């Protein structure tokens, strides 16, 4: 209440402190907590192999330099004093491109406890690296991580913990994304050694299982349509050769704008992927529609009518051999 | 020279007022313009003027009975609440030329902070009913670090009349209608923070845009419609033409989610495009079902009237579910 | 320390967050605009970039000096040592204060005490468009420039030079692709809101657009596409497979056209010119393809117990289509 | 999730050839890695091959004289150990390396330990 | 060697240094010399009209102030001393957008000499503005310059000149962009007159000739590839209606795309260009091969041999002309 | 452990420690050590000419200037403490665009030694130019180097040297482009000389090799299949105008979409790549193809049979022999 | 790794043309420099070209003197030797230089170093 009182006590705090200087310099490794509070997943890219992330990400650890008596309350105090504080150097190691945010202040809070536990709060955006095993793409599962590591100091020094255990990551539930579901969340604590010496670490993961109904509208359905009007040449008779040779070279070419136009919508990967093998599957059908009635168109200057049952019911089984294989 | 006296000895790190009570401050907005509003990104930018009003009894002063007008250079001495928006992808300031900031200080210790931002704010949206849809987007404001026991925000009574949203024009929404809300529940991880939020619902606009993109789905299924009259003898072009027909509705089914590449939801406009697809296919299918028989007139005299009228009726249908 | 200490005397006991008079005369900035390069017009997203110098110029009686040299051209870091106007635009979406190899900041200090501040600045401004007549469309791209916390009853703004002389764009200035800059007007007018009263000074730039790239972009293929169309009716009706190739792609081919006619144009509730145009070339485009199932199905007619609809829609049609064409052309074009 | 299970190790005076067979989620584990310990010593870093472009290193001792490589048809690493020595004797495991599990050197790093054949010669 | 020694010649330098003053304050300008090392012009655009280079930009002028005694030798300072010192107020008066590379520190070099000059290198990237000339494009020559000028110093208190005339600019040979060559460079020195007074400009100008070989291959061949198309028709029987029908249709309509595709590569000019003179021309002559078909088709309920000779014939003397005209 | 007697120490190395010194000022050349972990590749850009680099870059010198005693351990100080001290300009000359991350702090690390030794550690992203040769290209092997190198200081006052020789450089086992292979890194070290003197250099390479498989798939079957699609036409009836000189057109015409979009994915080159050679012979076959059967229309108003066979065989050694010269 | 032979050098009295033909890696060393070395004098530059552009340069002796182009397909650089003098008698030596390799007139920043032909008039 009274505010001199108080300026007093936190300018005696800051007096002679030593950022440069973590707490417990020479003694025990200041141990630093961290919970962090998913605001977004805003974007997914496979081309890019990355994912966006919205976090709030706090840290708490203890500094005896910033005990202080005599006052029953946490204060909290204008983010600015950050810059006076020794805080941890915490980084994200497999991060892209990451910002606080300014508006209209920097996103970023300071709350002190009587016993000297500093409360440091940061809102924070990441485009994060996600290498992603898209053999099964469409139908696949990812595994992207968040790895949260001490730059600078080792083991000797710092240690992080996820504060609470298993509650320490709040949010997942607000993750919205059309393309993804978020299956399971983990989180993991270990050392990681470098030549420099052992690093503390905490890892935050996500299972992502993609949302299949979108490929079955815009690539699945196409192709299995472009297939069935493959096959309405087998009903037309053989003397017309316009209205055959037009379906079979329609069907077949837009089987090829299909799968060139897709592959454009994804990183340059040098593995087939599912969706491929569909498309390749669907293009030796109306391929072959279309080599059946050369082949019919060779002799007459029955094929016909077993080329209506045998290729829909060799389509179904591939289909079924397909979609077993993958789901 | 009161001026360098009120700063003299001014504690920047403390709110007015810590061990009290809750500092007051009055918010208000002013929407300059609202742009970039992307379905696909499922984002909004809006350029406001946002103003803060709060009592800081460390800079009352009785020297004169006149505010003092300051620029952004004592802006950085004083103390400021901590105000974010929440649903903000990106935010910035305007310095050109300088900073847009103003400081306004009342002898009773009143400030007036106003500031010139521009935010990208995300906003969910629900293509259910694409593009026959109304959108609803919301400005989240709410102080960082400060609870209840610290800051608390309301809307300044000025609020209802210099918001500004009637004046704003907008290339394809329209604003039907805006709502200011307080929310004293939001329940942060750090403690209860309260928000206000300005929620503006927008229509999209019902017009060329939406016959432009009605309007090749339509032709195609029309110019099915013309192997109807067109003797079955000729066989490569009743077949030419239903083919076209299909192929280029296939297409424009592959373009349409194109521009939306992550919108995985069920869109008005896919529907209407299956519709199409159906037609201009059994068309294909109607043709080679006579063709095949031929080896019926009556065939084609149906198909002359029973598209036509089919085609009709399932759009009544589609267009009344989509109002 | 000739100049070290003149200097030095005017900093001393100078409080630059105070305006030169303060509490007394209003404060008069005069300013004058020198546009190097007026940057292209952006339709979609409605707004203009622009390089100035930003030139202001005040009376600052706290630093009156006496020396021998009657204008001090000092360096650009002493701006912030002493007050300048908080000039903003209003209508800027994102401008930038150029910094390359120093502050491109100009400040001289005369014994008068009027100061010249100059700034080079790039600015991008909302400039809204009706594009009812586009292609043949003008617009007037609006800059809005105050301060952003001194009313007007405190400080106010004027132009240098006259109305007219202020804002000068040379011609070699003219950095613009698809618009011609017929000239600009200035005026001065007053807005109110919670903070106060403020002066707003404008200048409107008149732009012309060419539409020399829509013409042969849009306009060409689609009156080829129409005549490609009409060549189906001079081929005999007996080729019924080679006039039905006529009409698809005839047809397929306006639909493409219509597409990326608007694809970088922003979407507009309201109908532009070329969609009119687009839109009657479509009707002229399909009833070519009707005129020729009218053909085939009265034919079959004949032939189940050289056309009198052919020989009339190769006269109509061109007629009808060219009679369009005057039409759409005066009427636009007059205005 | 990975099973790794070594083979051909044994007794010699010479060649031999080392395989490692990996089996399971072996895309969030890119690297596989040769380590060896001897009775009494520490264990001892040999080579690591990334899965995907065959990215080799070796320990000095073993540099131009063991070669790593493998297939991903069969998801096997392979150490060839050839002109071999008396200090060429110990237990060589195979393991398994996360993405950002650190340098290749240390063994606390690696996750998912093979048997580990006995070679003395 | 003594650094204690360095360390005092270097604090009297800039005690009482003031860094608003020009070298020589109301005396006669200070010289400044430039210099430039070309790194490399990463990007010319046409749509943009402009380019962009990365440079060393080196200034040396004299500044008595900085002068010392018993040092012989040329102090290198860390170049963080630069912003303690007065330097020119140079920039790029037809700059789009420039930064000072940062990475690991600011590219910046300041070297001071006994009799006080100053060297001050920069590493600087510039997007500037290049208006081009498209009318023979793309057999197209373009002047494309980088204005450098005194901000705010007259004429009367700087003044600049090319330190070493015409070897003040190197490394003109490392540019290699693959649509032009550098046919020349060029330094010029003047005044340019504003209203606020006469200022010191030099100009640094390169001649670009654009290498056709792209262009041939791009948009000059299929365009000769689809106007022979064409021809074929000429050599079918005028019985098949669909079959020649369908060669016109094609070909023009493929000329179409060709056309359009191409102009949304480049700005939004009112003018022909090179390329649409040629385009054009082989429009017409696809065009009117459509046409002389239904001329035939038109009295058949000899023309054919005559257009199987006179179309490439005239194709020819197109291209002769044309090729002619703009080589 | 004592923090008061550190904290002594400590402003006692930066009591009058001048910033514009580099260490041995007067004297022999400061040997700047330097390691690299590679972090990740993220990006290889054909259009740009460039790729995108990931690392953590060290820095080793020694500073008498900073030793200190009796305290037997190294100081890991926070990163803002690099501000006080003087640190070696070094940059990347082939460098676009450079940035240290700055999440939560900036990504920076410095540890002081008892005698003298600073260990300065930065984690960089940077795109670099990267010169490619697309000549063989899709069969291509490229060379992309970084060069590291004083930016003001010549080797009379600094040298390089890169710490550990050829171990130096860790992590190139974790790049992981879908589209190359590493072949190699190598280390080299040597003096560059300019006007202003001899400066020191290191450079890090790498041998990149394009894995085919992508381009396989994307570009060389599409091209095969319309090719073999293009020889169906020889097995129709020479009356079937229609449905032959529809397979004539659609092939050649696919062709060229093939061509003309494939070339809008890479930079403007003027010179013939390796995959243009092969779409210029299929475009050849498939065109040849049409005139065959304009020939055959143009006789009839046995060379059917010899293009069955004829046709594809040639196809073989083409294919023979252009999959023997580029790979 | 390139290889520089040199040829066409001689004695005379007059128009000379020395030639330079490259073979190997000549894309990463896209600039070739001309030097000279008379006896007991350093090794002095003559002038350069770039394979890509032709973008050329003279020391200041032989500017409008000499005369250097190329030939992409040869692989070849020519330096044409015309109204000599007896200052031109040197060791012509052809060199290579590096894309990053430093400023063009420094020999020591140049890699690959042909024969050098004599020349006295
Ligand atoms: C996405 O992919 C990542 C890998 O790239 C997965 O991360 C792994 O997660 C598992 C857990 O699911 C981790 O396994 C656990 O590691 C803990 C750390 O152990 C290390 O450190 C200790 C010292 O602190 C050492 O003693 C030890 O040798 C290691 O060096 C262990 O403590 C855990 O042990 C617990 O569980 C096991 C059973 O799993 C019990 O047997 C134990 O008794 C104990 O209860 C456990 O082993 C693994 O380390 C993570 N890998 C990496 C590289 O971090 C993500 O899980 C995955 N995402 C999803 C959603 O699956
Ligand atoms: C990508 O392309 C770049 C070139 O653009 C290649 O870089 C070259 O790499 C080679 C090595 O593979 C370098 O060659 C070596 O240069 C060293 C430096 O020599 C210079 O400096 C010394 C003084 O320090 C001078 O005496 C000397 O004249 C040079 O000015 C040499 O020390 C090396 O010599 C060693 O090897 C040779 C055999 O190669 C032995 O004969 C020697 O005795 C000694 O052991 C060697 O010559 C070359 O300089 C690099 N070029 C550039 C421009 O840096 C990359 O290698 C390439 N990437 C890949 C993966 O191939
Ligand atoms: C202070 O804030 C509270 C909570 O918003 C509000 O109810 C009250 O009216 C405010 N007081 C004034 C004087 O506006
Ligand atoms: C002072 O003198 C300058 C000389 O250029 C002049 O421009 C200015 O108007 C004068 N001031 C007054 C108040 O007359
Ligand atoms: C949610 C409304 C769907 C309407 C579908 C109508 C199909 C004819
Ligand atoms: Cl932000
Ligand atoms: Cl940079
Ligand atoms: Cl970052």
């Amino acid at each position: 209440g009274n505010m001199s009182f108080v300026k007093e006590t936190v300018d005696k705090l800051l007096k002679g402190y030593d950022i440069r200087l973590r707490p417990d310099f020479g003694g025990p490794p200041v141990c630093v907590g961290m919970n962090i509070d998913i605001a977004s997943i805003d974007m997914v890219s496979e081309v890019n192999m990355d994912y966006t992330l919205t976090m709030y990400f706090q840290q708490y650890w203890r500094d005896k330099r910033l005990a202080y008596s005599g006052i029953p309350l946490n204060l909290t105090l204008d983010n600015r004093v950050a810059d006076q504080l020794w805080v941890p150097d915490t980084y994200f190691l497999n991060d892209k491109k990451s910002f606080v945010h300014g508006v209209t202040v920097k996103n970023r809070m300071i709350r002190l406890h009587p016993d000297g536990t500093v409360l440091y709060g940061l809102r924070i955006t990441t485009t994060a690296a996600c290498m992603m095993d898209l053999r099964r793409y469409p139908l696949d599962e990812q595994n992207c991580t968040l790895e949260i590591e001490s730059y600078g100091y080792t083991t000797d020094d710092i240690e992080f913990y996820w504060r609470g255990g298993d509650k320490a990551v709040t949010g997942v539930e607000r993750i919205e994304l059309p393309q993804f579901s978020i299956v399971e969340h983990r989180l993991v604590s270990r050392n990681v050694v470098f030549a420099t010496g052992a690093y503390p670490r905490l890892s935050l993961s996500f299972r992502l299982k993609r949302n299949i109904g979108y490929f079955i509208l815009q690539t699945y359905m196409p192709s299995i349509l472009i297939t069935i009007l493959s096959w309405v040449s087998f009903w037309i008779n053989y003397d017309a050769s316009a209205a055959r040779v037009a379906l079979g070279i329609t069907t077949v070419l837009t089987m090829t704008t299909i799968n060139t136009h897709l592959r454009e919508t994804l990183p340059k990967i040098p593995y087939v992927k599912a969706i491929d093998m569909y498309l390749m599957g669907c293009f030796v059908f109306v391929f072959l529609a279309l080599l059946e009635y050369a082949f019919v168109n060779y002799i007459f200057f029955a094929i016909d009518r077993w080329s209506r049952i045998v290729f829909p019911f060799t389509f179904s089984l591939f289909n079924l051999v397909y979609w077993l294989y993958y789901v | 020279p009161n001026l360098d006296g009120l700063i003299a000895g001014y504690a920047r790190n403390f709110r007015p007022g810590i061990g009290g009570p809750p500092v007051n401050v009055a918010l208000a907005l002013e929407v300059a313009s609202i742009d970039h509003i992307s379905e696909a990104n499922m984002e909004y930018t809006m350029t406001v003027f946002l103003h803060q009003s709060w009592r800081d009894s460390r800079l009352s002063y009785n020297h004169t009975n006149e505010t003092l007008g300051l620029d952004s250079r004592f802006v950085d001495k004083l103390w400021l609440p901590d105000t974010f928006i929440v649903n903000a992808k990106s935010a910035w300031f305007h310095d050109v030329t300088v900073e847009n900031k103003l400081i306004r200080l009342q002898p009773d210790g009143v400030i007036l902070y106003s500031i010139r931002i521009t935010s990208t704010v995300a906003c969910d949206m629900d293509l259910a009913k694409y593009p026959m849809d109304e959108q609803e987007c919301m400005l989240d404001l709410e102080s960082y670090g400060y609870s209840s026991e610290d800051i608390v925000y309301y809307w300044s009574e000025s609020q209802e009349h210099i918001h500004g949203l009637d004046k704003l024009q907008l290339a394809q929404f329209t604003i039907t209608s805006y709502r200011f809300t307080t929310e004293l529940m939001n329940f942060k991880s750090a403690g209860q923070f309260p928000r206000l939020s300005l929620h503006f619902h927008l229509r999209r606009n019902r017009g060329v845009y939406i016959i432009q993109s009605y309007m090749p789905s339509v032709l195609l299924v029309a110019m099915s419609w013309v192997s109807f009259w067109i003797s079955q003898a000729a066989v490569p072009a009743r077949v030419s033409l239903g083919i076209t027909t299909v192929l280029t509705m296939t297409t424009l089914m592959v373009s349409a989610r194109s521009s939306l590449p992550r919108a995985s939801a069920i869109k008005a406009l896919d529907v209407y495009f299956w519709i199409c697809y159906v037609f201009v296919f059994a068309a294909l299918v109607e043709y080679a079902f006579a063709h095949f028989n031929a080896d019926a007139d009556t065939i084609d005299i149906y198909a002359r009237a029973v598209f036509p009228a089919a085609f009709a009726a399932v759009n009544v249908i589609y267009w009344a579910a989509y109002a | 320390e000739n100049f070290t200490r003149i200097l030095d005397s005017l900093l001393d006991g100078y409080d630059n967050r105070l305006r030169p008079g303060f509490g007394g005369p209003v404060t008069e900035v005069k300013t004058d605009i020198y546009v190097t390069s007026f940057g292209p017009v952006s339709d979609v997203e409605m707004e203009y970039t622009m390089d100035v110098f930003f030139r202001q110029t005040w009376i600052d009686k706290r630093l009156k000096y006496d020396g021998p040299i009657e204008i001090l051209r000092l360096n650009n870091m002493m701006v912030t040592k002493v007050w300048t106007p908080d000039t903003f635009f209003r209508n800027g979406k994102k401008s930038v204060s150029h910094n390359m190899t120093a502050p491109n900041k100009l400040f001289r200090i005369m014994r008068n005490g009027t100061i010249l501040y100059t700034m080079r600045l790039t600015i991008s401004a909302e400039c809204p468009m009706r594009l009812v007549d586009f292609p043949m469309d003008g617009h007037a791209c609006p800059l809005k420039f105050g301060s952003y916390a001194y009313p007007k009853s405190e400080m106010i703004y004027t132009w240098t030079k006259g109305p007219e002389k202020s804002v000068e764009v040379p011609k070699e200035s003219s950095s613009l692709v698809q618009y011609d800059l017929i000239g600009q007007t200035v005026s001065s007018e007053t807005i109110k809101s919670i903070t106060g009263e403020y002066i707003v000074m404008t200048v409107y730039f008149h732009l012309r657009r060419k539409m020399g790239y829509f013409m042969i972009q849009t306009y060409i293929p689609c009156i080829m596409t129409v005549i490609l169309s009409q060549v189906s009716f001079w081929i005999n009706k007996e080729s019924v497979p080679a006039r039905t190739v006529f009409g698809i792609t005839t047809v397929l081919t306006m639909t493409t056209l219509s597409i990326s006619a608007r694809h970088s144009l922003p979407k507009v509730s309201y109908a532009t010119a070329m969609d009119w145009f687009i839109a009657v070339c479509f009707a002229f485009v399909f009833s070519a393809l009707i005129e020729f199932a009218a053909v085939n199905y009265f034919t079959n007619i004949q032939m189940e117990k050289t056309s009198k609809i052919d020989k009339y829609a190769r006269i109509l049609f061109p007629v009808t289509f060219g009679a369009f064409n005057m039409v759409y052309w005066v009427v636009y074009l007059s205005k | 999730q990975v099973q790794l299970v070594e083979s051909g190790g044994g007794l010699v005076q010479g060649s031999l050839r080392l395989s490692c067979a990996a089996s399971g989620h072996t895309f969030n584990y890119p690297i596989m890695g040769w380590f060896r310990q001897a009775p009494g010593k520490e264990r001892e870093f040999v080579g690591a091959i990334s899965w995907s472009g065959g990215s080799t290193s070796y320990a000095d001792s073993v540099k131009d004289r063991f070669t790593i490589s493998r297939d991903n048809a069969k998801n096997t690493v392979y150490l060839e150990m050839n002109n071999l020595k008396p200090e060429d004797t110990a237990v060589y495991y195979c393991a398994a390396k996360g993405r950002y599990s650190g340098g290749l050197y240390y063994p606390t790093n690696y996750d998912y330990w093979g048997q580990g054949t006995q070679v003395t010669v």
